């Protein structure tokens, strides 16, 4: 593999090399802050109503209090890590109806009313881009208690105690949050993040920032038409990046596509026997009288229970790692949305 | 649940509710013939350990209690399937063989057991589902003489591998020289026949041993117990025993278009799903009655005493039924709160944007609000 | 006799068992054609050795459209010494017979509906194999060489006769041709449909491919 | 051995979790060294002079 | 004679893979990166390289610590050598002491210390009679056999599970610790830090 182009600088003691033209450009990144909730019922995926699968759990031991209290936690704190991530702002902002902004377009990221959801063009791309399973109840359990010829994963784990739990903020106060927020960057600038919101014309905002970065103000308005130009065609080029090409939210993906391989696997997990004569505890019970029945049904106990535990802790885990990207999501939210960070590549 | 006397303010999920069964539904083959077991164990004579006769049990119903009667034998043990649950669920087709061996052989009939009997006159597959009936027979089988009427295999080129029977008889060849036909020095009769005296021991004494072979799934069912059927029922959570495969659920018409050979329709996890009802040909789907997480939404018990409760997930247009005041939400439906068109901050979560709260309202009551 | 070899592609596949399954996929372990093997073509001409080892499954094949081709024997040896399966089908009622008479103990009639319910090519396909006394019996009519496309063969008929097999041979009423297969313990993964018939399938132990979408 | 893989087959796909995990885990090390380390697009040269 | 532990890791399944980047691709793109620094600055971070003398470039980051550049060029001879002193007082510091290196020798023996208790354990016997398997195949039948071929697989198995979260863990761990040394190297290297002890 190539590690890159060569390149080398004519460095010389008297020589020095300064810019004469700028060239503004948008960039985009991705992180993850939540992910599906789940809750498992033990003597619903255990047993499956079987009375004496019961009474061996309970003469057995109190893991699943442990169980329902850590999977408890795990939602508890992926609803602190949406509350955290975004509800910073204190008071909801609302966008004035004049959208001039010294030239620059801000069509594509303000909401507009015409949808049901105020939503706007690109956050509509990110939810179609994304291939969304199992967003809560959206069943009800009336779609399972009908018949179907082909009959889907959800079901199943519907009817074995694996629910999703929905979550607490749904989409439209997201929005809102973030309309909030880009109200509060487009008028009052960096002022809102310290006390009330102070108005102030996007020209002398942007002489701000460029005074921040260390280009004296004089720049920006004897250049204002080529940086509102090369600003449009930037959120141009990256709508169509977003239209064209589908591998970007891979991130995202990958959070939807492992929790539903975990929930598959779980599912899956019942149709073995665990060294036993038969996977079904009806059989077993059917078959054999109370002793070799209370054998079989130890064997498959304890191989469920095995199981369970494996998931538990892998979901943990998933939950520390998500909980870790979602505080640095949310302070680069607090020290680049909110203001000017002078660190460099943060 | 908590284990506390006193609980604070807050969300708690507790149980889960479930529907109970009504009543119990048994549908078994349309068989009226019984099994003729008894021709099986009294008989006057039984064959060779090498040369042992099957016999097929098909098209009737088998009483298993009366088989203690027949002979007087020491137990019935068996390998997978239990003496006393036999008359309950049922089975497809019934294998029975007979023959006599010594009381030193009667240890090596069984599944992964080999020897001299297990390697060369009778071997049983290791995932054997049947049992074997031995019992003493040394005042029937037995001669002051000697009762030289059956034999048994010693020598064979190979081992053997289950449900076969050897007939043919050759001359062993336990050397480079030929036999044909000719017992030389080298050469042995296949054949050596029982010593079988009343006054020898009771290792050697010969015994009666009959094996009942079953065999389960598929091939729909020609024997069944003595227990009656009863009437089909539809969309009702009731028990169910359809051919022995109990369980509990709803049955109702299905659209599924089954092969004329198949009879159960699998689920994903591996539980039956389609069944095919055994006196008429219609297929049923089955699937569990209805079944849901209860959540407790209450203040502290310092503050009041009154509780909501949310019930998970499920439409409450069919609740299993508490105040009088039903509100709909995305996770489902909220019980003994009513609803307000303020809009406070969240005191305790639901989900969904749906919070909770103990407020005034003349005239303490719990309120939901967006 | 004109023993040829022709590549067997993919026509060996049928339902392992009698489970009704819809829009899954399901992994199995039992004998079965390899995938893009050879199979042996004959010319049957009478005015040839028709001597077959049975090799632990039996895959069979004929393209006839005419009902030429009547019955199978099988067994050991066909002298009138030991057991030999000898079904014979007169093309009214199927006969099934478990004594060893010369070119006419379980004794198992079953006299039914016939194997061969034909009257475009006409293809017709049999899987004979033995696995715990049981000679099971597939069989599937194809209205199409052996052409590109799958068909699940099914368990139409069973035979409890428990005996054992090494040598068989075909009946005619001279231009017969059928395809003889044999059948190894391989692993498949086997795509159902959502109206349950197989229409996919992957053989595991062919191609690094092949092994991987396993 | 045969047998025991037999018996190891009657066991759920718990060896399908592990193996996945540790590849898991195998790839992320590559993504940390190419974050750490690969932060520069061309391979800079330094000029003979020092 | 003496067969080392590397041997019996590998035949008893245990393979180690090795890693993308060899270490000669890691030490160029360290060469790279201090070629930017020298000959550009901070100024290969944001955009293009740019040709700028070493003088000018140390007189740049005294003025981010509130030291007027004055003082560099009426210094310039001074802080060279003080530079030079501490390069070769650092080299005689790495040179000198062998227990500076405690974070990256961890990684090696965790790890080495891991497999090792990983392989230790087959010589346990799990409940069974026998810590070989083909002991109590030549010696027992089947039915009773199983039995203690369940027991040997259900203390294996839970052994491995347990390795497994321990590597899971530990892989956590050292993600966390490679992005802090992603964000230092992005901040320090490539420029300069107004956060006091970074
Ligand atoms: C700085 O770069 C901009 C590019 O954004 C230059 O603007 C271009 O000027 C040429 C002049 O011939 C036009 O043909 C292009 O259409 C302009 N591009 C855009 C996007 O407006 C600008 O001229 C450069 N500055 C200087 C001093 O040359
Ligand atoms: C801001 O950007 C939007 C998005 O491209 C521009 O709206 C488009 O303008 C073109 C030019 O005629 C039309 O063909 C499209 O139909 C418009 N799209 C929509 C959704 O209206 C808009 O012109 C830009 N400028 C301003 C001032 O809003
Ligand atoms: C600049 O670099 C040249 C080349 O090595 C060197 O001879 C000279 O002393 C340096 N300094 C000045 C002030 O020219
Ligand atoms: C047996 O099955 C049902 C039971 O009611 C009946 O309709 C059917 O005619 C019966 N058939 C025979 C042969 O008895
Ligand atoms: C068995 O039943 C027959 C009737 O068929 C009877 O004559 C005989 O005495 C019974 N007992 C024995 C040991 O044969
Ligand atoms: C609940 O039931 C009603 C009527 O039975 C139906 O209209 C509605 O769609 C169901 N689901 C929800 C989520 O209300
Ligand atoms: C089948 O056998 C023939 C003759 O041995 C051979 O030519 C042909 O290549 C074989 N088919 C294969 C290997 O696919
Ligand atoms: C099996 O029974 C048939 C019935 O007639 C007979 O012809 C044949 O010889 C028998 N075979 C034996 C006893 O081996
Ligand atoms: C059938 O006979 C052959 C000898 O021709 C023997 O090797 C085999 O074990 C027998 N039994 C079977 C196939 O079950
Ligand atoms: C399943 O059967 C229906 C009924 O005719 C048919 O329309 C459909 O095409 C079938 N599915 C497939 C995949 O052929």
């Amino acid at each position: 593999m190539s590690l890159g182009a060569e390149n080398s600088v004519a460095y010389s003691n008297n020589s020095i090399a300064i810019p004469t033209n700028f060239t503004i450009s948008v960039t985009t990144e991705i992180l993850p802050v939540s992910m599906t909730k789940t809750s498992v019922d033990c003597t619903m995926y255990i047993c499956g109503d079987s009375t004496e699968c019961s009474n061996l759990l309970l003469q057995y031991g109190s893991f699943c209090t442990q169980l329902k209290r850590a999977l408890t936690g795990i939602a508890v704190e992926q609803d602190k890590n949406t509350q955290e991530v975004f509800a910073q702002v204190k008071q909801i902002y609302k966008t004035p109806p004049i959208k001039y902004f010294g030239g620059f377009n801000f069509s594509q990221i303000l909401p507009d009313p015409s949808k049901p959801s105020k939503r706007s063009f690109i956050e509509d791309l990110l939810f179609n881009k994304v291939t969304l399973a199992d967003a809560g109840f959206i069943k009800q359990y009336g779609d399972c208690l009908g018949d179907i010829a082909a009959r889907d994963l959800i079901c199943a784990q519907k009817f074995n105690g694996l629910t999703v739990l929905p979550p607490l903020l749904t989409d439209e106060m997201i929005a809102q949050y973030t309309s909030a927020l880009l109200a509060g960057t487009i008028t009052s600038g960096w002022t809102f993040g310290a006390g009330a919101a102070l108005q102030i014309p996007f020209a002398m905002q942007m002489a701000y920032r460029f005074n921040g970065i260390g280009v004296t103000q004089n720049v920006l308005y004897e250049n204002q038409k080529l940086i509102a130009n090369q600003f449009n065609s930037a959120i141009g080029k990256i709508q169509d990046s977003l239209s064209s090409t589908a591998s970007a939210l891979g991130k995202l993906q990958d959070v939807v596509n492992h929790n539903a391989q975990a929930l598959n696997t779980l599912v899956k997990q019942l149709s073995s026997k665990f060294g036993a004569i038969s996977s079904v505890l009806n059989d077993i019970l059917s078959r054999l009288d109370k002793v070799e029945a209370e054998v079989q049904i130890d064997r498959l106990i304890t191989g469920r229970l095995q199981s369970l535990q494996t998931y538990v802790t892998q979901q943990l885990i998933r939950a520390a790692e998500i909980r870790a990207s979602a505080n640095l999501a949310a302070t680069k939210m607090s020290e680049c949305v909110l203001g000017q960070s002078k660190r460099v590549d943060f | 649940t908590l284990k506390s006397f006193t609980v604070e303010k807050g969300i708690y999920q507790t149980s889960n509710f479930r529907v109970q069964p009504t009543e119990s539904i048994v549908r078994f083959p349309n068989i009226t013939n019984l099994c003729p077991f008894h021709e099986v164990f009294n008989a006057t004579t039984f064959a060779s350990v090498y040369a042992w006769n099957r016999k097929r049990i098909s098209n009737c119903v088998a009483d298993y209690s009366v088989i203690y009667n027949f002979a007087p034998f020491f137990a019935f043990k068996c390998y997978g399937v239990s003496p006393t649950k036999l008359n309950d669920l049922c089975f497809t087709n019934v294998y029975a063989d007979s023959f006599v061996i010594r009381g030193n052989e009667v240890s090596q009939i069984a599944p992964g057991q080999t020897g001299n009997i297990a390697d060369y006159n009778y071997k049983l597959p290791d995932d054997f589902t049947g049992c074997v009936i031995a019992w003493n027979s040394n005042k029937l089988d037995s001669k002051p003489s000697g009762n030289y009427n059956y034999l048994y295999r010693l020598f064979r080129k190979s081992k053997l591998k289950p449900f076969e029977r050897d007939i043919s008889t050759e001359i062993y060849q336990a050397g480079n020289r030929p036999c044909n036909g000719v017992a030389g020095p080298n050469c042995y009769s296949p054949l050596q026949s029982y010593g079988f005296r009343p006054t020898y021991g009771v290792g050697h004494q010969p015994y009666r041993v009959v094996v009942l072979s079953f065999e389960l799934l598929h091939a729909p069912a020609t024997v069944c117990g003595p227990k009656k059927s009863t009437n089909l029922v539809k969309n009702k959570c009731v028990n169910f025993n359809f051919n022995g495969l109990t369980g509990t659920g709803v049955l109702t018409e299905s659209n599924k278009k089954f092969l004329p050979f198949q009879q159960f329709g699998r689920d994903i996890a591996d539980t039956t799903d389609a069944v095919r009802d055994p006196q008429t040909l219609e297929i049923l789907d089955i699937t569990p009655c209805s079944f849901g997480g209860v959540s407790v939404i209450t203040p502290g018990t310092n503050t009041s005493n009154q509780v909501a409760v949310l019930y998970q997930g499920v439409n409450c247009t069919e609740v299993p039924v508490t105040g009088s005041n039903v509100f709909q939400t995305r996770a489902g439906c909220l019980i003994g709160a009513e609803y307000v068109n303020n809009s406070y901050e969240c005191d305790i979560p639901i989900g969904a944007g749906i919070c909770a709260s103990y407020q005034t309202q003349t005239s303490q009551s719990i309120i939901a609000y967006t | 006799r004109t023993q040829s070899y022709t590549n067997s592609f993919t026509r060996g596949v049928y339902y392992p068992d009698k489970v009704f399954r819809s829009s899954v996929l399901h992994s199995t372990q039992d004998l079965f054609l390899p995938f893009f093997s050879n199979v042996t073509w004959f010319h049957a001409i009478h005015v040839d050795n028709p001597a077959l080892p049975f090799n632990d499954g039996v895959y069979f094949a004929s393209t006839e459209k005419s009902n030429i081709i009547r019955g199978w024997i099988f067994g050991t040896t066909l002298d009138s010494k030991t057991q030999s399966l000898l079904i014979v089908n007169n093309a009214t009622n199927v006969v099934i017979k478990v004594c060893e008479f010369q070119f006419c103990n379980c004794t198992f009639e079953y006299v039914s509906q016939p194997f061969l319910m034909d009257l475009f090519k006409n293809l017709r396909e049999f899987v004979f194999k033995n696995i715990d006394g049981y000679f099971k019996i597939y069989s599937k009519h194809t209205p199409i060489d052996l052409p590109q496309g799958f068909s699940a063969l099914e368990p139409l008929v069973d035979l409890p006769i428990g005996i054992n097999i090494t040598r068989f041979q075909t009946l005619l009423a001279g231009a017969a041709a059928y395809y003889v297969g044999y059948l190894q313990p391989r692993t498949f993964l086997l795509k159902y449909n959502e109206n349950g018939t197989i229409t996919d399938a992957v053989d595991c132990a062919l191609d690094p491919l092949s092994e991987t979408k396993c």
